C-alpha cells in the first residue's frame, strides 16, 4: 500500500503424497487424489518435504524430442512387425479351410 | 489362433498412442510426460497367450525453470504440488503456474481452479498454519486505522 | 511404492527383502526374508554417549603470565572450542573446551557449558593429560562430561576420548576432527537403493 | 490413430501462427506479443488422447516510449487503456496512442 | 500511470527471441508430420495387407 | 458491423487443416473398400458351394 | 535437446541488452551502471540444463561531480538518497540533482 506498510492475505499450500504414479490425470493437466495415493499430506513451502518456489518462472515440459523420435521409429516397426504374424497367419489357416 | 497376435496390435497402438501424445503435448509447461509398461500373460501351459498393458506411467522428474516475468506465476523445482478446488469443491492438483485474477478477484488459472491456501486471520493480520485451507482473495478495500498501543 | 508404503512391482506383487532391525538398524544375513517397508515415522532425540575429538599441540607455546585461570580472559587459557552435544530431548548444548598450560609438556583441561548459563564457570581443572618425551599420549584420555539440565530435560553424560593426539611442533593451534555420536531428531527426506542392494534413506 | 497426433499437428501449427503474427506485427505502435498455451487430454484409460490449445495468452509489459513530436500524441506508462467507442456504440479498450 | 505527451508505444516484439521459437515450432512440426507420417504409414500396411 | 472501403474478405480456408483432414478422409475411403472386398468373398465361398 | 542453447541465446541477449543500456545512459546525471550475472541449472541427472540470469547488479561508486553554476542543484558526496514522493504516494529514491 501506500502506507509503507506489509500485509499478508495468504499463504501457499503444497500437497506432497505419499505415493506418485497414482494421481489419474483428469480434463485439464491436472490430477485428482484417488487410493493407491496416500492422503493430500498439506504443508508450507518453506518446511517439510516440500520444495522452495520462484516467482516470475514456469516449470518446461519435461520432454526430450530427440529421445521420442528415434522412439518413433522402433515403435513403427514394431507395430509393422507384428502385422507379419497376422498376415502369415492368414495365410496358414486359407490353406487349411481350402485344402 | 490370433489371441497372441491380435494382442501385440493393441499393444503396440497403445505404445504408439503415447509416443504421440508425449510430443503432441510438447512445451506445455504443467506436462508430465508418461511412459508405456507392458506385461506378458501365462494363462495355458508353457504357450505365451499375448501381452498385457500395466498402465502409463509419467515421469515426475522436473523439467528446466523459464524467466516469464509477471507476478501470478511461480514455479517449484522439487517435491511438491499445488491444491485447487472447483465449483463444487473437488479437490485437484496441478504444477501449472499460469494465474490470473477474474472480475471477482480470485486466484485462478486459465481453467477456472481456484488456488486454495491458509486464509491469514486475526489483527494484526497473520497466516496461520492450523487452519483449515481457503481460496486466495485479493480484496479492493482498505484496511481500517490502527489505534497505537506499543512505542 | 504402495499406498501404506511398501515397495512393490507394477501388478501389486509385495517386494521382499532383508529385514532391519537395531539401534541403529542394521542388516541381518540369516533372518527369515520380510517385505521391505519405507515409514516416514520420525525419529527421536538421540543421547550423546560416545564423542572424540583429536588437537595438535605446539612446543614452543610460553606459559600464560596471568596464572589464575579465567573464562572471559583470553590469554588464561591457551585453546577453546565449541563442542556440540545433545541431550535425551535433542537440545544442543555446545561445550566450552579450555586448554592451559601450566609446567613443560603437561596440559589443564576444562569443561564449560555455554547453552546452560545456569552452570557454573570452571575454575579447577577436570583432568591432566601427561605426554610423554617423544609426544606420544600413553592413557588418560577417556573423561566423563555431563551436560546441564535445562526446561525440564535431563542431562546428559558422555565418555570424552583424546586418544591419538601428538606435541611435535604445528606452528598453531588447529581443529581438525570432531565429531559427536548424538544427533537431534529429524524426518525422512528421500530413500534411495545402493548398488549393494540395500535401502538408504536421508 | 490420427487423434494422437493430427490435433497436436494443428497445435503446432498454431504454435506457428502465434508467432508469425508477432512478426508481421513488429512494427506496430500498441502491438502485445502473444503466445500459446496447451494442455493435455484423458480418457477414461491412461492412455493420452493428444493436445488442444488451452488458449492464446498475451504479454502486458510496457514497451519503450518512441518520441515522434505530435501535438496528440500521448502513451501511457503503467496499468491503463484508452476507452473508444464506434458509431454503432460500442465500447472498446486500447493502448495505441495515434490521435487526430 | 503517467500518460506522457508526444511519445508513442513499442512493438513490445524483440525479433531476437521469436527468430529462433520459429525454428523449434518448425522443427516440432515435421516431428508431428512423421508421426502422422507413421500413422498413415501404419493404417497404410494394415489396410493393403 | 462496421464496414471498410478498400478491403475485401478472405476465403478463411486454411491448407493446414484441410491437408490433414484429407489423409484422413482417404483412409477411411480406402477402409470401407474391405468392408465390400471381404463381403464378396464371403459369398463367393457360399454360391460355390 | 534446444534447452541449454536457447537458454544461452537468452543470457546472451540479455548481457547485450545491458551493456547497450550502459552505452545509451552515458549522459544522465544519476545513472549507476549496471551490469548481468548468471547461474547454470543441475536437475537430479548430471548433465548441465542451461543458465539463468542470476540477476542485474547496479554500481553504486560515486561519479564526478560537474559544476554547472545553478543554484536550485546538489550533488551528493557519499552514500545517502534523495527521498521523493509523487501525486498519490509511494516513496522513491534517487541521486540526481537537477531540482525543478
Amino acid at each position: 500500500y501506500s502506507n509503507e506498510q506489509e500485509q499478508v492475505l495468504g499463504q501457499i499450500v503444497l500437497a506432497n503424497f505419499a505415493n506418485n504414479e497414482g494421481l489419474a490425470s483428469q480434463g485439464d493437466n491436472v490430477w485428482a487424489a484417488t487410493q493407491a495415493s496416500g492422503v493430500a499430506l498439506l504443508g508450507t513451502a518453506g518446511s517439510g518435504n516440500f520444495g522452495k518456489l520462484t516467482n516470475g518462472a514456469l516449470e518446461a515440459s519435461n520432454v526430450d524430442l530427440s529421445k521420442e523420435l528415434v522412439n518413433m521409429i522402433v515403435a513403427q516397426r514394431n507395430y509393422q512387425s507384428n502385422a507379419q504374424t497376422i498376415k502369415t497367419q492368414d495365410q496358414i489357416l486359407n490353406t487349411l479351410v481350402n485344402l | 489362433s490370433f489371441s497372441q497376435a491380435v494382442s501385440g496390435l493393441n499393444a503396440a497402438a497403445t505404445n504408439l498412442d503415447v509416443i504421440g501424445n508425449n510430443i503432441a503435448n510438447s512445451a506445455t509447461y504443467g506436462f508430465k510426460s508418461g511412459t508405456a509398461s507392458f506385461a506378458d500373460m501365462f494363462a495355458g501351459s508353457k504357450v505365451g497367450l499375448g501381452v498385457k498393458v500395466a498402465g502409463i506411467t509419467q515421469d515426475f522428474t522436473d523439467g528446466t525453470t523459464t524467466n516469464t516475468g509477471r507476478g501470478l506465476d511461480v514455479a517449484i523445482s522439487q517435491n511438491g504440488f499445488f491444491r485447487l478446488v472447483d465449483s463444487n469443491g473437488s479437490v485437484f492438483y496441478s504444477r501449472n503456474g499460469q494465474f490470473k485474477l477474474d472480475e471477482n478477484r480470485n486466484l485462478v488459472n486459465m481453467q477456472g481452479m481456484q488456488l486454495t491456501g491458509y486464509p491469514a486471520t486475526g489483527t494484526p493480520p497473520t497466516i496461520q498454519q492450523g487452519a483449515n485451507p481457503a481460496p486466495i482473495t485479493i480484496p479492493n478495500t482498505l484496511m481500517a486505522a490502527k489505534s497505537t498501543t506499543t512505542a | 511404492l504402495d499406498e501404506n508404503r511398501n515397495l512393490v512391482n507394477m501388478q501389486g506383487m509385495q517386494l521382499t527383502g532383508y529385514p532391519a532391525t537395531g539401534t541403529p538398524p542394521t542388516i541381518q544375513q540369516g533372518a527369515n526374508p520380510a517385505p521391505i517397508t519405507i515409514p516416514n515415522t520420525l525419529m527421536a532425540a538421540k543421547s550423546t554417549t560416545t564423542a572424540s575429538m583429536q588437537i595438535n599441540l605446539n612446543s614452543t607455546d610460553p606459559v600464560p603470565s596471568k596464572t589464575p585461570f579465567s573464562v572471559s580472559d583470553a590469554d588464561s587459557y591457551n585453546k577453546k572450542g565449541t563442542v556440540t552435544v545433545y541431550d535425551s530431548q535433542g537440545n544442543a548444548h555446545d561445550m566450552n573446551v579450555y586448554f592451559v598450560k601450566t609446567k613443560d609438556n603437561e596440559w589443564a583441561v576444562y569443561t564449560h557449558d555455554s547453552s546452560d548459563p545456569a552452570a557454573t564457570a570452571p575454575t579447577t581443572a577436570s583432568t591432566t593429560l601427561k605426554f610423554n618425551e617423544n609426544g606420544i599420549l600413553e592413557s588418560g584420555g577417556t573423561v566423563n562430561i555431563t551436560t546441564g539440565t535445562i526446561n525440564g530435560a535431563t542431562a546428559a553424560t558422555f565418555s570424552l576420548s583424546f586418544l591419538n593426539s601428538m606435541q611435535q611442533n604445528t606452528g598453531a593451534n588447529n581443529i581438525v576432527a570432531t565429531n559427536q555420536n548424538g544427533y537431534k531428531p529429524g524426518d525422512l527426506v528421500s530413500y534411495q537403493i545402493n548398488n549393494d542392494g540395500t535401502v538408504v534413506g536421508n
